[PDB]
């Protein structure tokens, strides 16, 4: 009593959870603003209060770990355990997609043409492009994996190296696929085809942005030597966050690419 | 300090009041809305119009008892009361998380209020399916309010997921296994990964169904391609999932009532009731299906789903011969808890034998929307649920609040309550037997006597919950403070005093490592 | 490059009885009273959103 | 490839992250995070039960297999015993705390 | 197609980077020169007004509400047909 | 479970103050709405 | 932590009076409870 | 001719194919017997299948789209 | 049709719906036979005085009330697989009926010879003749030959409907895109009602369902005079 | 078709003993029934003389050469038609 005898965190009262619940509140309703009264002021506001959240809800969680040295084994025993759960509530949302996809390009409606790919759709090429996305993405997971050890052999240096070179190429997919996206030959308004594909691959590339800021925010943080050879889980997690990505556009790619093309 | 504590918290238990502060303010909504259902039924005719203000009403109450009274009560309530309390820990693995948890569900509630206020409101169902969930037959801002208002609900649940099975996994006493937790306490770890599995997936439909009416995609649009059919397997894989979802908690409160009042230190067969719900958790992922029956699917395939689902009935079983064989040799006390726990035990088999007869698709083609499914799901909802979330609130009302109910009154609130729900399902049986379907403002002359019963039945509730309100009141108002509790040395919610302290257990618990 | 984590640790283990997210300066507080007046403004605006599009 | 250039928690863990670190190496366990282990119970030889106060909660699992902890309080006094099986445990203050 | 090939039993940081340099990177080389020579520049798809494709019942939340967000007008042709 | 008497007792008109208030709260409301239900349908 | 402890404390609503609590609960649930109707009637005054 | 007899390709609850093959294969045969004179033999088989079991509405739009030229099937 | 007071379900006009109304008396045998041992255990349980509040040895016990369950859900799953296959049989009918649900009204085509069809919608209850039932008559009858293997096709040209004829134990949902079929056959004439079995807009329970079943004589010299 | 269920953080031998008597054993006895229910003996297969079965370049190194190892001639025919 009075002073604790436990090893976990007991966190200070915040406002962000008001503050994020409140931006969830404002994009969402800014969004069907958007849709039926054509307003994004709302939408503008919402993502605005939605990042100064972020920003500062994460600059905290650093703060109480890195300066306050509240991250404690069992502290961190239990951070694990959150992503590894959040990153699987993940698989389970683009399972909603691949299921959709499969169960068009299995049994496709007479009104396609009851082929697949439905008739008038000029699929892009798997060998092209696509291929290329695929091994940018193969090679980012080998150098964060790089990254990952020199951190935990202390070689400042490399890490950094390793973590820029991961960075870059995860921006290189991005411009790539963008290009991709205003060179298809079909939208989103092209049938169950164009759906199906614009969504997945397209919430797939929102996680790779995602996924990108996350790592720029390891780059910065090592800059600033916050993190130890031995105590890093912002970078363990932006690692298995970026692993899962690699994974979700291998199923893309030999799924909607490949096979149902 | 009054928005420090309760608009900036980090505490397990003020959270867990939010939450119950919540769902009771919701539980009054979705008794209204039930009211005005019944009063639209209790004579042949039409009183509020057609069937569109009507699935309105009926709409709104599916989702607000589903997600707003049901859910944030066992789970954010009950579960963030008690889960630290019953294996010792200081609070949750994620104190802040678990504050946007509770924040997300206000927005939510008010985007679902908003539906029904724009345009014409939401006559879809509460499965919102297409194409009547369409951009056609359901122009405007109103669907698409209520699908922004179950994803906020969605992101609340999934988070708060996160939480108790970290917690649940990571912060019990070093020497304490997993087979020494509290059936609540497995009960809420089982729920919480059923949350986090299906969620994501409706959240994945709706999404679909977002965009096909505001980005011009055809998933559900034969037009383009797409298939009504596919929303209806996504949205019933989380579907099912959802309803044990709703009654694991409860299960687990019922667990430890029977228990408590029987005078016994732990359940009959322990070991048993965690692998029955595990079981339970499941099969209950692989039988969505038969909520498709008549919808045009294979023969093969929906015989599969006849059998997965009845093999569901084994596990099921051998928790309410648990809960008996947990009343044995026990030293009853006939609490009101006790009363709530045994009405569940009785009315909950009931419901679910009668599921047990939906689970066949050969009869279910006549059953299927008829009133007969409502009677299902109401005896499960209304006499299950329900009931434990009152034996629930009034066995542990003491702690939360420090304070005790008047328990005379508290019996004669069970006996209304007992009668109205009965008489308000029961002819409900009929109904469906006779050919009543669902989702109808009015219905042919043949039907009248049942609905009139029925409808009867449910002002009896009304007055149920209205007593409970002021129940509520005079136990504030007389301000009678908790001196002793029996069976502490098995209950360690109560080790600390009611109300425990805002920090409890800042010093661990002593567990030796034999 | 610098590695001046020991002047921030020390910084925000000051027992100066501030919580977290203002422990670090006035900053904090700039931004804190931003984002609480945009988020409780949005979600004035909003409801007067709803109030409008209630009606026909 | 080759260097150096990272931080160490020996050199760059703090707060209570660092307390149970050193506490650790000195082989004692102020904040409890290692399982307690039992002495033969009897009356002159009680269980030692630390605490930074005059009582605490202790949890018996009787038999090992047991799937319920009897729990109660342990004062500060003569040595007490488990409700359902005897065992004695005997409080003890709490020595390090940082 | 392969199957595997020359394991170097340890892996440490230089082996990571070993492979970083002397295959990922490599590919990723080889890749783009292949799609920098494979770059066919296809002529704009045949228009034909198929009621399954060019799908709108809500127009779109921007622009004149037809059209869709990557419009590329030399391959992408608006529901009446090409853009110009 | 056992509790000290009431530090601040309610009397039976006490009690039935609060449970007519807690009545009309609840059917009031909803009877007038419902009261001119027809006046709405007719505009 | 200044936050107050025991029975009437450890929730967001004053429990000290117990007509002004009468008056606060019947305005919580009240409210909850009116508001159905009074969308119903809205939405019968639409056009 | 009664009416369209059960087909072994199609033995489920679901027909939708069965009326579409048919309507397809009326119109190959058709086209065919057109183009080869062959005396100009015909199909009619097909047609009474697949005016059974499909509703007009879609051999009505059919028709149309066939007629316009943005029919979705290869005939 | 469901007549005033009524407890089970309406008269099977056809031999499933015959065999289903036996299949759910057996299935309703035992779930009184459950329901009731169950209370009886639990009123059991609490009257008597005497206490055991020791540990009790479960497991041995569990094996019963686990077998026993397993059984049982073999007795019902049996039957109840039988009549679902007997339901998707190997039939050949010698008729065709399409129906197709609209938002308000049902539609029907006999098209197998001459393209007949008609639209049937529900006669206002202010135009209802004496002795005509409330909600459920309809202006224009789907008559069809009664004692013939009819094959019904439904689907839909909007939002999803639900064509049910209870009294014939039938029930297909109306899926626009879709062509769900399933085979009628009354053995014996008469008016059958039924009624939109899905969600579907304002006027969701104001299009019924109505089948009157004639000879084939009549059938025939019906569906002429129609066109 | 699962996504997954009731985790149990804890996994030692208990554990493993827990899932193989309540989960592993009891879908062994379902599927057995399931099998044991399914258990349709198929009328043996119409013979008819194809080219691409019954294959015989070279008679078998045991019996008459003509028998194939697990022959069942209830079920499988010789090259000239069904045993008898
Ligand atoms: C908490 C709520 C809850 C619970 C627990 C259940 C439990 C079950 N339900 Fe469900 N059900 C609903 C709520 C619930 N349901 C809802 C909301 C709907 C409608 C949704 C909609 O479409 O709008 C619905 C709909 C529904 C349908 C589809 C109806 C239709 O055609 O539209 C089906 C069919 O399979 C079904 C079956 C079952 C079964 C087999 C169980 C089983 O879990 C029952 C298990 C219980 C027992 C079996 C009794 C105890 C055990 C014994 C005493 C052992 C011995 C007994 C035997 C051997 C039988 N339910
Ligand atoms: C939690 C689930 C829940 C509960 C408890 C109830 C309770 C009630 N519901 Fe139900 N209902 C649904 C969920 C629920 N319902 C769903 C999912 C549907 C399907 C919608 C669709 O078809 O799309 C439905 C459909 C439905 C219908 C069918 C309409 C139609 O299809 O045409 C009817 C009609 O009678 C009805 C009536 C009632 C009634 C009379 C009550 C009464 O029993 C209410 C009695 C009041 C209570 C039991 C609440 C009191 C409890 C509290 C307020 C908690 C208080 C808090 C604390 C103690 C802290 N409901
Ligand atoms: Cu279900
Ligand atoms: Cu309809
Ligand atoms: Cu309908
Ligand atoms: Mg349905
Ligand atoms: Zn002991």
């Amino acid at each position: 009593m009075t002073h604790q005898t436990h090893a976990y965190h007991m966190v200070n009262p915040s406002p962000w959870p008001l503050t994020g619940a409140l931006s969830a509140l404002l994009m969402t309703s800014g969004l069907t603003m958007w849709f039926h009264f054509n307003s994004m002021t709302l939408l503008m506001i919402g993502l605005t209060t939605n990042m100064l959240t972020m920003y500062q809800w994460w600059r905290d969680v650093i703060r109480e770990s890195t300066f306050q040295g509240h991250h404690t084994p069992a502290v961190q025993k239990g951070l694990r355990y959150g992503m590894i759960l959040f990153i699987i509530s993940e698989v389970l949302f683009f399972t909603g997609f691949f299921w959709a996809f499969y169960h068009s390009s299995l049994a496709p409606t007479p009104e396609l043409g009851g082929c697949w790919p439905p008739t008038g759709i000029h699929p892009l090429n798997p060998l092209e492009v696509p291929l290329l996305n695929t091994s940018v993405l193969l090679a980012s997971g080998v150098s964060i994996t790089w990254a990952h050890h020199s951190l935990m052999e202390g070689d400042r240096k490399h890490m950094l190296q390793a973590l820029f070179i991961t960075i870059t190429l995860g921006v290189y997919f991005t411009l790539l696929q963008a290009s991709e996206y205003y060179e298809a030959p079909f939208t989103i308004s092209d049938g169950v085809y164009g759906s199906t594909f614009f969504v997945a691959t397209g919430f797939h590339g929102l996680h790779v942005i995602i996924g990108s800021t996350f790592l720029i925010v390891c780059f910065f943080r090592q800059l600033k030597f916050h993190f130890t050879s031995n105590h890093h889980f912002g970078f363990e997690a932006g690692a298995w966050y970026w692993h899962f990505v690699d994974v979700v556009w291998l199923f893309l790619y030999v799924s909607i690419y490949w096979w149902g093309s | 300090m009054f928005i420090n504590r309760w608009l900036f918290s980090t505490n397990h238990k003020d959270i867990g009041t939010l939450y119950l502060l919540f769902g009771a303010w919701a539980g009054m909504v979705g008794t209204a809305l039930s009211l005005l259902i019944r009063a639209e039924l209790g004579q042949p005719g039409t009183l509020l119009g057609d069937d569109q203000i009507y699935n309105v009403v009926v709409t709104a109450h599916a989702f607000v008892m589903i997600f707003f009274m049901v859910m944030p009560i066992m789970i954010g309530g009950f579960g963030n009361w008690l889960v630290p309390l019953m294996i010792g820990a200081p609070d949750m693995a994620f104190p802040r998380m678990n504050n946007m948890s509770f924040w997300l569900l206000p927005p939510s509630f008010l985007l679902l209020l908003a539906s029904s206020m724009v345009e014409a409101g939401a006559g879809t169902g509460w499965t919102v399916y297409p194409p009547l969930a369409g951009n056609l037959a359901h122009a405007g801002a109103s669907v698409d309010l209520t699908i922004f208002s179950l994803h906020l609900a969605g992101v609340s649940s999934i988070l708060g997921a996160i939480n108790f099975i970290t917690t649940i996994i990571n912060m019990k006493p070093p020497a304490m296994s997993q087979y020494q937790t509290p059936l609540f306490v497995w009960s809420v770890m089982i729920t919480a990964v059923l949350l986090l599995l299906s969620l994501p997936v409706l959240a994945a439909g709706i999404t679909m169904l977002l965009t096909d009416r505001n980005l011009n995609t055809t998933f559900f649009d034969p037009a383009g391609g797409g298939d009504p059919i596919l929303y209806q397997h996504l949205f019933w894989f989380f579907g099912h999932p959802e309803v044990y979802i709703l009654i694991l908690p409860g299960f687990g409160m019922i667990s430890h009532i029977v228990t408590y009042y029987s005078g016994k230190k732990e359940p009959f067969g322990y070991m048993g009731m965690v692998w029955a719900m595990m079981s339970i958790g499941f099969l209950g992922f692989i039988v969505w299906a038969h909520h498709m029956f008549t919808v045009g699917m294979d023969v093969d395939t929906r015989a599969y789903f006849t059998s997965a689902t009845m093999i569901i009935a084994i596990p099921t079983g051998v928790k309410v011969f648990s809960w008996l064989a947990t009343l044995h040799g026990g030293n009853i006390k006939w609490s009101p808890a006790m009363m709530w726990a045994l009405g569940f035990i009785f009315l909950f088999t009931v419901g679910g034998l009668t599921g047990i007869v939906l689970a066949n698709s050969s009869l279910d083609i006549v059953l299927h929307d008829t009133y007969y499914v409502v009677a299902h799901f109401h005896y499960v909802l209304s006499m299950g649920a329900v009931f434990a979330i009152m034996g629930g609130f009034v066995h542990w009302f003491p702690l939360f609040s420090g304070y005790t109910l008047n328990d005379t009154w508290a019996k004669i609130h069970f006996a209304i309550m007992f009668v109205g729900v009965n008489m308000t399902f029961f002819p409900q049986h009929f109904l469906g037997l006779s050919g009543m379907p669902r989702r109808y403002s009015d219905y042919p002359d043949a039907y009248t006597m049942w609905n009139t019963i029925s409808s009867m039945g449910s002002f009896i509730s009304l007055t149920a919950v209205m007593l409970m309100v002021f129940i509520i009141w005079e136990a504030f108002a007389s301000k009678r403070e908790v001196l002793t509790v029996d069976l502490t040395t098995t209950n360690l919610e109560w080790l600390n005093g009611c109300p425990p302290p805002y920090h409890t257990f800042e010093e661990p618990t002593y567990v030796n490592l034999k | 490059f610098e590695n001046r984590v020991a002047e921030k640790q020390k910084l925000f283990q000051e027992d100066n009885g501030l919580p977290v997210h203002l422990k670090g300066g006035a900053t904090d507080n700039i931004l804190y009273r931003v984002t609480m007046t945009l988020c409780l403004g949005g979600t004035l605006y909003s409801l007067y959103c709803l109030g409008w599009a209630s009606f026909p | 490839a080759s260097g150096g250039g990272v931080p160490t928690d020996e050199e760059q863990a703090t707060g209570l992250e660092r307390e149970v670190m050193l506490a650790a190496r000195k082989g004692q366990d102020p904040y409890n995070i290692l399982a307690p282990k039992a002495t033969s119970g009897t009356k002159e030889d009680p269980n030692l039960v630390p605490s930074i106060t005059n009582k605490r909660i202790v949890g018996c699992i009787c038999e090992e297999d047991n799937s319920t902890v009897i729990w109660f309080w342990l004062h500060k006094g003569e040595a007490q015993r488990c409700p359902s099986c005897g065992t004695h445990y005997k409080l003890v203050p709490h020595q390090l705390a940082h | 197609a392969s199957a595997a090939k020359g394991d170097h039993g340890g892996t440490g940081a230089r082996t990571w980077r070993f492979l970083t340099f002397g295959l990922a990177l490599p590919s990723v080389a080889l890749c783009t020169l292949n799609s920098w020579l494979h770059s066919g520049h296809r002529e704009r798809p045949a228009f034909i007004p198929y009621h399954h494709l060019r799908i709108r019942t809500k127009p779109f939340s921007w622009g004149d509400g037809n059209h869709t967000f990557f419009h590329n007008p030399r391959v992408n042709p608006l529901p009446t047909g090409y853009e110009k | 479970i056992t509790a000290k008497p009431a530090k601040t007792p309610t009397s039976p008109k006490e009690q039935a103050i609060g449970l007519s208030v807690t009545f009309l709260s609840f059917l009031l409301p909803a009877g007038w709405v419902l009261y001119h239900l027809d006046n709405y349908k007719k505009s | 932590s200044h936050y107050e402890e025991g029975p009437g404390k450890n929730i967001p609503f004053s429990v000290e009076n117990k007509w002004r609590l009468l008056a606060m609960m019947t305005l919580f649930f009240g409210s909850g409870f009116a508001a159905p109707f009074f969308i119903v009637r809205h939405q019968l005054l639409k056009k | 001719y009664q009416t369209a007899p059960f087909d072994s390709r199609f033995p489920n609850q679901n027909q939708t194919r069965n009326c579409w093959q048919n309507y397809l294969d009326f119109h190959r045969c058709e086209k065919a017997m057109t183009a080869k004179g062959g005396d100009v033999s015909v199909c009619e088989w097909y047609r009474r299948v697949y005016k059974s079991l499909c509703p007009i509405s879609w051999v009505s739009t059919w028709d149309d789209r066939r007629a316009e030229g943005t029919f979705p099937g290869k005939i | 049709m469901a007549y005033p007071m009524q407890l089970g379900f309406q008269d099977a006009t056809s031999p499933i719906m015959e065999e289903l109304l036996h299949f759910h008396d057996h299935t309703l045998m035992i779930v009184f036979l459950i329901s009731s041992l169950v209370l009886y255990i639990i009123s059991l349980m609490l009257t008597t005085k005497l206490t055991h509040t020791s540990t009790m040895d479960a497991q041995e016990v569990e094996t019963i009330w686990t077998i026993l369950p397993a059984i049982i859900l073999i007795l019902i799953a049996l039957p109840s697989l039988r009549i679902l296959y007997m339901m998707d049989e190997i039939n050949n009918p010698s008729l065709t009926v399409k129906t197709m649900g609209h938002q308000w009204y049902w539609s029907y085509e006999y098209t197998d010879y001459e393209d007949l069809s008609f639209d049937s919608y529900m006669i206002p209850t202010s135009e209802l003749k004496p002795g005509e039932l409330r909600l459920l008559e309809v202006d224009n009858r789907v008559v069809l030959p009664m004692e013939m293997t009819i094959r019904m096709l439904v689907s839909s040209e909007d939002v999803l409907h639900s064509w049910a004829v209870p009294s014939l134990g039938l029930k297909t949902d109306a899926i626009p895109g879709r062509l769900n079929q399933t085979t009628l056959m009354s053995s014996r004439p008469g008016l059958y009602y039924g009624q939109c079995s899905e969600i579907c807009g304002s006027n969701h329970s104001f299009m019924p369902i109505v089948l009157e079943l004639v000879p084939l004589k009549y059938f025939e010299k019906w569906s002429a005079s129609m066109l």
